């Protein structure tokens, strides 16, 4: 939060790539570090490699990584996902009486729905388009 | 045994003992690794023009070359004949002394201005109404040279004199550890040892391995040449 | 902000000289400002394109031209090392002791940086030696603090 | 609550009085960040990105999906609608009946041919019982290979129809034209017309194995493309 | 938007867009889905993207109220907007392909040259690939260029003096401008994040450093202003990297009539020539077709070899196999005028259609010539009279399966509706192979077979 | 086999009546003869 | 350690089951929190 795409790159990015070692039938590796405070790195394994296991030993690499990135980043957490981006299907949630902003509409799929539907018979994963809600200070520097 | 699984099992214990481990030692990095005990090969390394001493062709290694091998497939274990660089502060305790000061200061002055800040956004989100203006704040940045810590502040004296750190230390770019140091022939020398992969097979790793170097060949500085000192693999090649 | 101030900005930048060119005969807006307030000359003097400078110059671009946070083309072709460019600008009347909102000199930050060339030009054409910043920094005291034996021989006088 | 952060104590002053974190900040239930703003026709929105789990339906998930949000239906609050922008279902469902459709209506076809020429319902059935045997066979094999039912697989049958359809054609016909030129009972005329092609049956599986099998073989994301393809043509020919 | 746009900027044209599809095409469009700050190139406040969802197919008759069409329409309507690369297109069948003329190329910065080093390099491989369009056709990069961004430098001499520490000052910063993640509350029973920020209003403009105060030791509140100075430099905001080192993605496709393959050996031979220290690599598709393509001849050869030893043990002849494997174009000859006739493409439901076609013609040469072979082996007949007795008892059965398959395709081929592109690929192919495989089989199988016969006693 | 090692006792109650906290001792014995890994650094671009 | 089982259920055992879903051959998954902060979430597949 708040990290721009050189801060991001020289200690996240940087740290994880040097430690992606000794994972089995990697092809190659790629990373995007952007100004929004975000980093995405990609691992594309052999075809006939069992997912699984190449996510587990990206996993367990990570893992030993962890303590060489900083508090604010191992605070937030790092997420190992196997990329298969092809969706069954995009249910949209939406407020017609203007009662209610995106951040309630997320809060609410998120405690009422999302959970529901990760359990339905056949759902593998469940992306939220939005956010539970945070406790949101907003600092006055004129008060403080 | 799956050696996959052997170190799935093994790890998720170690993790359990991960946290209970001194500070200093989980910054070090703990590894587990699947791999012969015994060494594949050795990838030498040496500067034909003798423009790089043992030292600096160690550094070239382990910055250049030694992370794509350690990823090649197949490689269990890759162990540097040498030393990657770091930003060594040699302490002088007569200086630090004269000054006040101790290594408890040292580090202190090294971890708050050799520090990567993320200092947020102008018109960041949410933004106010009317906001034209959209641009990253960039703060204080890792240090890159031996001058840039060299003038670190540790204090300023009382008549308004400053105390920087290459007043009271030596700053030069040295190995992470001064242990191990490699020989080709006599000739200063560093290199790779690779130890295959639990399964692996020898031959098609040596060649995956041939294959990544051949990248790095290109590349390189004037002089720096690879060797081929010892190979397992020749001999089930010509051997069949 | 127009159509061609725009284009004009993005080519001062990217060192197209040839697009440069056509956008000076169609009357492209030499004094247009992004939102930080940087010009082609500022553009132009930042990513080291000396032969756009030049044209600029010459299609009336404002020398001393001043972003929101006091900084000209001379403090940016200074900083970034750029001699041909700073001699250029000095030239066709650069202010070689402008001050930006933190009191900083195109002297300051060319002994920052250890451009021995581009101080000897700077000094040559006046440039205040004993100029201080906000934090009362001159450019000697930024030579002894770097650690720059050769500057601050150059800045004894 | 927002209440009980709002009720923070920062510091006392000398005086007495005190300053809570409601003094010097705004406190409220916000989003983690604000950089997504999401709109549905204008109107304030959000929603879920559904993956199909391995080896799972997609109609029966969509189903069961749209079969929990209607459980949730009594719940929302004063406002809140639900609404499907993206759904690959309804599509799945036209493919499927398309190629049922098409697969109906090839055996229809051969039907109303078969007795064009031969012109005896007798012989329109041997064909009508026989493409259907192979097509149900077909899944069975590709349940036994782990493949599904999916547009690559559907399709690869309807570029197989006429492999099938001429299958049960030459059989039947050549048995028809041995009886009309020779005067054989059906059982002896049966005997002699297979005699004559089951030699040559048997010669073009092994070539038509030799077109599709290989074709399977390419690697990467275009030979998982042509393996679905492969199988299921080989699969449907060999069983044919 | 241009590099530098606001979020309130982005989402005027994302209203204007939204504001088309409901107007101009309310006959067509269900709903649009708005995602202001969001990109597949990179995410951002000046990027976005409009998520069309269009009515039942039942209510959008003829080709005119089509993606197709509706696409090309949006695209020129938007064309007029003011500072704005705004353009409509359809979903691919899958993103895990792309396209076939389509390479994704990485220039990689192999001896630590810098960022600002590769950008340069970068423009120099860009500026020769421009001239040759007769080859390589939209060559841009994946990533974002370089954008303003407000450097400021903490004074550690003026902080120490003044008794302010570089935590509370840095932490100060990072905590009111960026945000900070404090700790975790329960909302009603779900752990949830607690998050301190400076209120919008405080953390807009440069003016606004000031207005943050930090106490120092002796307890006294200090301004930003006092031991902070700020300028203006360019920087990236989004760095990428391949195989661990910094690298840039660059797309572009193979010239209309040139292929893949050879845009490619071109773009080889232009990096080549770029400042030394500067590698390249292919990723994701072209380092799928570099692998898969070198396959091919392997395995066209195996499957050929093979059909010809089959024939060869069939017939008992080293020859007569040659009159079979010769009907082979006399199928892919009606394909390909059906596809070229109707504007199709060389997709896989086209590929896999030719050897069905080719399958099933190389099946009714296979009996034509075994009924031929077996007169002449046991009723001792001539080579002519055996292959026109052949012909005339095979003449039936191939019209009958052709008929039935012809009639079969065709609802495939005039399809227009959900799913039309698979069902027209699969269909007008057949067909047209169909046609040509049956009229000219019937006739050429017999000269095939005689000619051969002849050629080798 | 076992080899000659340099035992030193840090005696607490002189370190508590001169007011020297045994952190700062530690650290300063460590770090100096021993060696402290601090923090990174950028050295031609890449994390050291 | 020293979280009771409301505390620890909010705050762990839900935020892994919830995660716990779209797995191969799971057959149920039973989970239990204690007064002693303890989780045990077990997860039972198809024989074979
Ligand atoms: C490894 C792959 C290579 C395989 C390639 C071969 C393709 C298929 C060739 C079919 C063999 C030709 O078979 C032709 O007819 C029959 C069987 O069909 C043979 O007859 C022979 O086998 C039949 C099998 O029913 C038996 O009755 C009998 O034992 C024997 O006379 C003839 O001798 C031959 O002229
Ligand atoms: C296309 N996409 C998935 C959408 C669509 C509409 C949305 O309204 C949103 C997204 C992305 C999601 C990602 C989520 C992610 N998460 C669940 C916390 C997330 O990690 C971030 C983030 N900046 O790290 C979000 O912005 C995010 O909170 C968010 O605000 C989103 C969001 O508002
Ligand atoms: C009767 C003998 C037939 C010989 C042809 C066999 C072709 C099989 C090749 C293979 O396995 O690849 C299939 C391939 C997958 O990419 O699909 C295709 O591209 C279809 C091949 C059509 C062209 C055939 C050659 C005709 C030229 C005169
Ligand atoms: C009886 C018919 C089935 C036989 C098909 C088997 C073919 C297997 C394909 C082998 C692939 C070989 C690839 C070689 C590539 C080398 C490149 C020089
Ligand atoms: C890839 C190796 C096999 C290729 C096919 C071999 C065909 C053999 C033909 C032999 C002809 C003999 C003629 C006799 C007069
Ligand atoms: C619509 C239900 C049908 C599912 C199986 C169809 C197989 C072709």
């Amino acid at each position: 939060p708040g990290a721009d795409a050189k801060t991001v790159q020289d200690t996240v990015t940087q740290v994880i790539e040097q430690n992606m070692n000794g994972i089995d039938n990697l092809m190659y590796m790629s990373s995007n570090s952007d100004s929004t405070g975000t980093v995405q790195i990609t691992l594309t394994f052999e075809s006939g490699t069992d997912a699984d296991i190449a996510q587990v030993q990206v996993q367990n690499k990570l893992q030993l990584a962890m303590p060489l990135l900083p508090q604010e980043v191992q605070q937030q957490g790092v997420s190992v996902e196997k990329s298969s981006s092809s969706f069954l299907m995009v249910v949209g949630v939406i407020n017609t009486d203007g009662t209610m902003t995106q951040e309630d509409i997320s809060d609410y799929v998120a405690a009422n729905m999302k959970d529901a539907i990760s359990r339905t018979s056949g759902v593998g994963d469940v992306q939220l388009f939005g956010s539970q809600y945070a406790m949101r200070i907003w600092m006055n520097p004129n008060e403080l | 045994t799956d050696a996959d699984i052997a170190q799935v099992q093994v790890q998720n214990k170690l993790q359990l003992a991960m946290p209970l481990l001194p500070q200093e030692v989980q910054q070090q990095g703990v590894s587990v690794e699947k791999s012969s005990s015994s060494f594949l090969m050795v990838v030498g390394v040496i500067n034909t023009d003798g423009t790089m001493t043992q030292e600096d062709i160690s550094d070239y290694v382990a910055a250049n070359m030694k992370d794509a091998i350690s990823r090649t497939s197949g490689v269990g274990d890759v162990q540097l004949f040498g030393s990657q660089y770091a930003m060594r502060i040699w302490m002088n305790p007569n200086e630090l002394n004269k000054f006040q000061l101790t290594p408890v200061d040292v580090i202190t002055a090294i971890k708050a201005q050799n520090a990567q800040v993320a200092a947020g956004q102008l018109g960041g989100t949410p933004p106010v109404k009317g906001q034209q203006l959209n641009a990253s704040i960039i703060a204080q940045t890792r240090l890159t040279s031996t001058e840039e810590f060299g003038k670190i502040l540790l204090k300023v004296n009382q008549d308004g004199s400053r105390v920087l750190l290459r007043d009271v230390a030596k700053i030069e770019l040295g190995g992470e550890n001064y242990d191990i140091i490699a020989e080709f022939n006599g000739q200063p020398a560093s290199g790779l040892g690779i130890k295959l992969a639990t399964g692996a097979n020898a031959l098609d790793t040596a060649a995956a391995i041939r294959a990544e170097l051949a990248k790095m060949e290109p590349f390189f500085p004037s002089g720096l040449k690879i060797v081929y000192p010892y190979d397992t693999t020749p001999f089930v090649k010509i051997s069949i | 902000g127009s159509d061609l101030g725009k284009k004009l900005l993005e080519a001062a930048r990217a060192g197209r000289d040839d697009e440069v060119r056509i956008l000076m005969a169609n009357g492209a807006d030499v004094n247009a400002a992004d939102v930080v307030g940087w010009t082609p000359l500022h553009l132009a003097a930042y990513w080291g394109h000396l032969e756009i400078v030049e044209v600029l110059l010459k299609n009336g671009a404002d020398v001393n031209a001043y972003d929101t946070l006091g900084s000209t083309p001379l403090h940016l072709a200074a900083h970034f090392g750029h001699l041909e460019i700073v001699e250029v600008l000095l030239k066709n009347g650069a202010d070689v002791n402008a001050k930006d909102d933190n009191g900083i000199t195109p002297l300051h930050l060319a002994a920052n940086r250890g451009h021995l060339e581009i101080v000897e030009v700077l000094l040559k054409y006046g440039a205040d030696v004993n100029a201080q910043d906000k934090f009362g920094k001159t450019a000697f005291d930024i030579s002894i603090n770097n650690g720059n034996e050769d500057l601050a021989e150059i800045l004894q006088k | 609550s927002t209440e009980e952060f709002g009720k923070i104590l920062l510091k006392v002053n000398q005086d007495g009085s005190r300053v809570l974190l409601r003094d010097v900040a705004k406190i409220e239930l916000g989003g983690e960040n604000y950089d997504i703003i999401a709109e549905f026709n204008g109107q304030p929105a959000s929603g879920l990105g559904i993956k199909l789990a391995t080896g799972a339906n997609a109609l029966d998930t969509a189903a069961a999906i749209r079969a929990e949000l209607a459980k949730m239906e009594p719940f929302f609050p004063s406002g809140l609608k639900i609404v499907y922008p993206y759904d690959t279902t309804p599509f799945v469902k036209i493919s499927i009946h398309e190629v049922v459709k098409t697969l109906v209506e090839a055996i229809i076809l051969v039907f109303l041919v078969m007795y064009l020429f031969l012109q005896n319902f007798r012989a329109t059935l041997i064909p009508t019982i026989a493409v259907p045997v192979v097509l149900l066979g077909t899944f069975a094999v590709l349940a036994a290979f782990g493949f599904s039912i999916n547009t690559l697989t559907m399709f690869g049958m309807v570029l197989a129809i006429g492999l099938l359809v001429d299958d049960a054609i030459v059989v039947v016909e050549n048995v028809e034209r041995v009886m009309a030129e020779e005067g054989l009972p059906p059982k002896e005329a049966t005997r002699k017309s297979m005699g004559q092609i089951q030699g040559a049956l048997v010669g073009i599986a092994m070539v038509l194995s030799a077109v599709f099998v290989p074709m399977a073989f390419f690697g990467g994301s275009t030979g998982a493309i042509y393996r679905q393809f492969s199988i299921t043509i080989v699969s449907a020919m060999a069983l044919s | 938007l241009p590099a530098g746009a606001t979020q309130e900027r982005t989402q005027k044209v994302l209203n204007e867009v939204t504001h088309y599809y409901l107007t101009k095409e309310k006959n067509n469009v269900e709903s649009v889905f708005a995602v202001n700050g969001f990109g597949f190139a990179g995410r951002g406040q000046n990027t976005g993207i409009a998520f069309v969802s269009l009515k039942d197919w039942a209510d959008r008759p003829g080709e005119e109220n089509k993606v197709e069409a509706i696409t090309m329409r949006a695209t020129r309507a938007f064309s007029q907007i003011k500072d704005a690369m705004v353009f409509a297109f359809n979903l691919p069948a899958t993103v895990e392909l792309g396209t076939a003329t389509g390479f994704d190329f990485e220039l990689i910065d192999q001896a630590g040259l810098g960022h600002e080093k590769l950008t340069q390099a970068r423009n120099q491989l860009l500026a020769e690939a421009a001239k040759h369009p007769d080859m390589l056709t939209s060559v841009r990069p994946n990533g974002l260029e370089d954008t303003p961004q407000f450097k400021i430098d903490i004074d550690q001499e003026k902080a120490q003096a003044l008794g302010v520490s570089i935590n509370d000052i840095n932490t100060t910063l990072g905590a009111a401008w960026g945000g900070s993640y404090v700790n975790d509350f329960i909302d009603r029973g779900r752990v949830k994040k607690v998050y301190v920020m400076s209120e919008a209003k405080y953390r807009m403009l440069p003016d606004d450093i000031g207005d943050w105060y930090v106490r120092a030791a002796d307890g006294q509140m200090v301004p930003f202003s006092a031991f902070s100075s700020s300028r203006w430099e360019y920087g990236s905001p989004r760095l990428e990297r391949y195989n661990g080192l910094p690298s840039m993605e660059i797309l572009g496709q193979a010239a209309p009539g040139k292929s893949t393959g050879e845009a490619m050996e071109l773009m080889e031979q232009l990096a080549s020539k770029l400042p030394t220290g500067v590698g390249y690599d292919w990723t994701g598709m072209s380092y799928q077709e570099r692998l898969s393509g070198n396959q091919a001849p392997s395995l066209y050869a195996i499957s050929l070899i093979v059909v010809f030893l089959c024939l060869a043990a069939l017939y008992e002849s080293w020859s007569i196999p040659f009159s079979v494997m010769l009907v082979v174009p006399l199928g892919v000859i009606g394909a390909l005028l059906a596809a070229t006739f109707r504007g199709l493409t060389n997709d896989v439901y086209f590929q896999v259609g030719l050897l069905t076609t080719i399958g099933l013609s190389a099946k009714n040469a296979i009996l034509i010539v075994e009924f031929a072979k077996d007169l002449m082996d046991k009723e001792g007949k001539g080579l002519i009279e055996a292959t026109l007795d052949a012909v005339r008892m095979r003449l039936r059965p191939i019209l009958m399966t052709s008929l039935a398959f012809i009639l079969g395709v065709m609802p495939l081929v005039i399809s227009t509706g959900a799913g039309s592109g698979a069902q027209n690929a699969v269909g007008t192919g057949v067909m047209g192979g169909m046609v040509t495989a049956t009229v000219l089989a019937i006739f050429f199988v017999p000269v095939f077979f005689v000619v051969v016969r002849r050629r080798f006693s």
